[PDB]
């Protein structure tokens, strides 16, 4: 069986990086933090171009996409059931192995319940205690309150989606349900209000497009990419959609007609587009403007 | 001149010897003026009445307006160290939100000039006239980034720690851009002040340093 493309596939990472884009001014927007006096260097045009190259190298590392994983499976394993200790304790004991050189997903964290059962700590219990003994800057022991739907909606009204996601990466694990819940809620809000520009030149754009492709709702992102004169990106998005859905009617139609470039987007509109009528209209209008002006 | 404000800096009430009353009275008043947008000046006014000294100094200073160059409208373009007679001033360029941490007379003048964020230290004699003259002497002789770009023909680039490695072009030479890199010595021969360096060497400061003060 032809392997389903992955998020980290070198081909997928290439396409997702391209559609994401780069903007040294947005990637390195000034942080509101304690400030220091700026430094100054006299540089020739060659030296300045070299410095700009290093800035683009750093902007690549800054735009590294966070992992996209499937939801972890609940831990329900009982190591022992010592019934002699039933009724001798009122509170659960949580034992954490804090040996320094063990990966956090390979540490043994067990719970001795009042009934006497010795069981493995659940995923929620593991994350809490690992923060208490291996505290990570940005993460809090107890789940913050900003992730409540009412509080998240406030952040969306302020167009702070990149912040909601940067907080979701500091607090929650990529495979947790809370992580997936917040991301899918932010990506859905961007779609409904057509706010795709908020996550451009950010590490969160790839996951958003990935989510739309898998959920077969790239229509909005294509309509917006075309209207911004980014039609090379729109074509790459239709290629990624024809890569993760090979047996789709659209992917089979492009093979029959050997479509390329703007042809790929027209094929998608007729075959699998939820709102094909609009994609053609925006695509046609772009062609008219390009042809008429140039 | 409704856009200009006047501030007093020193008022001396001295009695002098003249045949009218044997000992005559005189008031010498040093003032500063500024519009808070780069233009400022100072003058000395003398009279027998304090009101007359105020008027003479205030209208004389409007005729001696320096223009002070501010980097981005809130600070000096670079560190400035100078000695005017026995009064040493040492100013430092600071980031936004730093405020005016300076001698009370320098705070007064900086508000008139329009500088919002700076540090300064005054040592030696605290003579108000030498401090005022020395302050304007240094602030009016400072080199803007555009001037440095024209003198050396190279780009002036700025690197902020809150913007990462992003190079910011603050001044480009007006004429021909050079292609000879500015010489970079392995070890600079700069003359360093022990007061500035002492801090970075880990030496304990005074109990009076960096105390909580009202917004300036």
């Amino acid at each position: 069986e032809v392997k389903k493309p992955a998020f980290m596939d070198e081909e997928v990472q290439r396409i997702l990086t391209k559609i994401t884009g780069l903007d040294l001014q947005k990637t390195f927007r000034p942080a509101i933090q304690p400030l220091k006096p700026p430094t100054y260097k006299l540089m020739t045009q060659a030296q300045l171009e070299e410095a700009t190259r290093l800035a683009v190298e750093a902007a690549k590392v800054r735009l590294k996409m966070p992992p996209v994983l499937e939801e972890r499976k609940p831990i329900n394993d009982v190591l022992a059931e010592d019934k002699i200790l039933e009724g001798t304790e009122t509170n659960k004991y949580v034992f954490t192995d804090i040996s320094y050189n063990i990966p956090h997903r390979e540490r043994f964290i067990v719970v001795r319940e009042p009934s006497g059962t010795l069981r493995k700590a659940s995923w929620e219990e593991r994350d809490r205690v690992i923060q208490i003994y291996f505290p990570k800057e940005g993460r809090r022991v107890l789940p913050p309150v900003i992730f409540k739907d009412e509080n998240l909606k406030t952040m969306y009204s302020q167009d702070r989606h990149a912040d909601v996601l940067n907080l979701c990466v500091a607090q929650f694990e990529p495979d947790s349900a809370e992580y997936i819940k917040v991301h899918h809620q932010t990506y859905e809000d961007i779609d409904r209000h057509g706010k795709y520009e908020l996550l451009r030149s950010t590490r969160h754009f790839g996951g958003m497009a990935w989510y739309f492709v898998n959920k077969k709702k790239i229509d909005g992102l294509l309509i917006d990419q075309i209207q911004r004169d980014l039609v090379d990106d729109a074509t790459s998005l239709v290629q990624l959609y024809h890569m993760l859905h090979p047996d789709g009617q659209s992917a089979q139609e492009a093979k029959e007609q050997a479509a390329e470039g703007v042809d790929l987007i027209k094929v998608f509109a007729k075959t699998e587009a939820q709102r094909g009528a609009y994609i053609e209209l925006a695509l046609q209008t772009y062609q008219e403007i390009v042809t008429s002006h140039s | 001149y409704e856009d200009f404000d006047t501030r007093i800096l020193e008022v001396r009430n001295v009695f002098n010897m003249t045949a009218k009353e044997g000992r005559k009275k005189s008031v010498r008043v040093l003032v500063a003026v500024g519009n808070g947008n780069g233009a400022a000046g100072f003058a000395i006014g003398k009279a027998a009445d304090r009101g007359d000294a105020f008027r003479k100094a205030k209208n004389r200073a409007i005729h001696y307006l320096h223009y002070i160059e501010r980097y981005e409208g809130h600070t000096i373009f670079h560190d400035i160290s100078l000695r005017f007679k026995r009064t040493q001033i040492r100013m430092k360029k600071q980031p936004r939100g730093y405020g005016l941490r300076c001698h009370r007379a320098i705070i007064t003048i900086c508000r008139l000039i329009g500088i919002k964020d700076m540090y300064a230290r005054v040592t030696g004699s605290m003579n108000m006239l030498n401090l005022t003259r020395g302050l304007f002497h240094g602030l009016a002789r400072q080199e803007t980034h555009q001037h440095l770009a024209d003198k050396k023909g190279l780009h002036v680039v700025e690197f902020r720690e809150e913007c990462g490695p992003l190079p910011i072009v603050v001044a480009s030479p007006h004429g021909a851009l050079s292609k000879e890199p500015e010489p970079e010595p392995e070890v600079p021969d700069t003359k360093l002040d022990w007061q500035d360096v002492k801090a970075m060497q880990g030496l304990k400061r005074s109990v009076w340093f960096n105390l909580k003060r009202p917004a300036t």
